[PDB]
């Protein structure tokens, strides 16, 4: 999948 | 002698790296003067990352919703605005380590150094190229968004890339420092796919010149070729077409080694046909395509 | 995801590079606290470099015979001495950009980041490995002497290399920061050849683990081997012997991918005998040996400094 | 060839 590479 | 994937020294960029947190979302930001630049999807929640309305998500935020950490000190956010896919957070303190800099949008084939960062701290530095399909083959994990790509020719940092996202094949996509994406990608987790990746032909030829400069000639041949015949061959190996402008770019390297550009193009045609037959070129068994003619001249002659 | 030749951030080292001049000879120096370290052949003239007597060349020199420039500021040399192949120049100003550091000598096969420098100005950074024959396959031009290699261990810069010279084969040789040469070389412009080089087996295995983490799995197989059986064919292909220590340090990668260390050796064994069969691993058609096990861990888990 | 001490000359 397409992943916006922020963190949580 | 020698030829290495050489990045620029990262110190000027390290002093600009900060952490940006909005809610439970965090990534890196770039602190230049009194503005912190970061990807706008930091204002996204865990949900609402498929079709976010960034304009609507941003208007709901106050300045104190943005937590910016520069090392051990929290920066006070006194202003916020959105330019394309990038957030610009105005802070009440200009970064004292702000170097001479400028923003530059690059073309496919161009190389740059990447300072990969997490939580505003640097993990490492490596060299990258803008692929013809407008992706980069980076090394990026969750939290690396906000990491930048740059060159430091002379004494000015040229910021050319801000990292945003990873595509399903593991390649990466991002924007210039004005927030405009490279390629047709968007900062949403909707299904996207990079086009067929092709080889940067002019970069391969530059790398072959670097080999010759370093004393390696085994791959040459006595042949030449027309520009059109080379391109008819190159396309069959998924190589980018070679334009007259590329030919002109290789002129200095052609003049330094005494090998005409079209002669070296004939060499490349044979290498694609033969492979390397247990041999290497500059320590590689593939044809390296992430060194530009400018990179070769900078590393080999100074 | 992705896997790149990744150097350490170089900011803390950049603030320590200076230029050292002695006569017409110029190179780079490392300014730490109130001492500047640099290669001792800076006291050589162009005609002195064939068979120099560094003992004798230094006796005739005094403190002000060394020009140390930190940018546009000239440092005052208040002392000088020689330790093995490096020169120590005491200055009257402690480097205010001095990071937390220590001098460490690395083993053959260990990696480090090189900060290539010219005229005391940092110009580029790249990752490389101390070859088993104690050479470095670097990228260096005239004036690069004094450039340093380093690692960052937790919060501390570990200086492990200072560059001196280029061998006729185009590979490079240097010392630790205490002046001791890596490898059977001496600092003079004579014919010098290195021993036969070998592949760093533990590093190749680490790199194969990095590939599996990135989804490259075609080289895996049902087979396993033993240390004795693997080392028999490893020695035959000019590979470094694999020890129980290498197996141990590979443990974290073996458990995280679910692939036993000796299962992976069977993969590497088959790759040496049959080749890659036209395929690539992590974008390479060669067996890469310039990534240590810790190099893979720090990149794939995103360790910061 | 011989080893090249990679200093620079002025």
């Amino acid at each position: 999948a397409v992943k916006l590479q922020n963190n949580e | 002698s020698g030829f290495r994937k050489m990045a620029f020294p990262s110190g000027k960029v390290e002093g600009c790296m900060v952490q940006v947190t909005c809610g439970t979302t965090t990534l890196n930001g770039l602190w230049l003067d009194d503005v912190v630049y970061c990807p706008r999807h930091v204002i996204c929640t865990s949900e609402d990352m498929l079709n976010p309305n960034y304009e609507d998500l941003l208007i709901r935020k106050s300045n104190h919703n943005f937590l910016v950490q520069a090392g051990n000190v929290q920066l006070r956010v006194i202003g916020h605005s959105m330019q394309n896919c990038v957030l610009k957070l105005k802070v009440d303190t200009a970064n004292p380590k702000t170097p001479k800099y400028k923003f530059v949008r690059i073309q496919p084939g161009q190389t740059f150094s990447v300072l990969a960062c997490y939580n505003g701290s640097p993990s490492g530095v490596y060299q990258c190229a803008m692929r013809p399909n407008f992706t980069i083959k980076g090394s990026f994990l969750n939290g690396s968004a906000g990491s930048v790509g740059f060159n430091i020719d002379y004494d000015c940092v040229s910021f050319c890339y801000m990292h945003h996202m990873e595509l399903p094949t593991g390649v990466h996509a991002g924007t210039d420092l004005e927030g405009n994406f490279y390629g047709p990608f968007v900062d949403r987790q909707t299904a996207q796919a990079a086009g067929t990746d092709t080889t940067i032909t002019v970069n391969v030829l530059a790398w072959l010149y670097a080999a010759v400069i370093n004393g390696d000639r085994w791959f040459l041949n006595r042949f030449t070729t027309t520009l059109n015949d080379f391109n008819l061959v190159a396309m069959k190996y998924n190589y980018e077409p070679l334009t007259q402008d590329h030919v002109d770019i290789l002129g200095p390297l052609s003049a330094q080694t005494g090998i005409a550009v079209l002669d070296m193009c004939a060499s490349l045609k044979e290498l694609l046909q033969n492979g390397m037959n247990g041999r290497t070129i500059l320590g590689s068994a593939l044809l390296e395509d992430e060194f530009t003619p400018f990179d070769v001249v900078r590393q080999c002659s100074g």
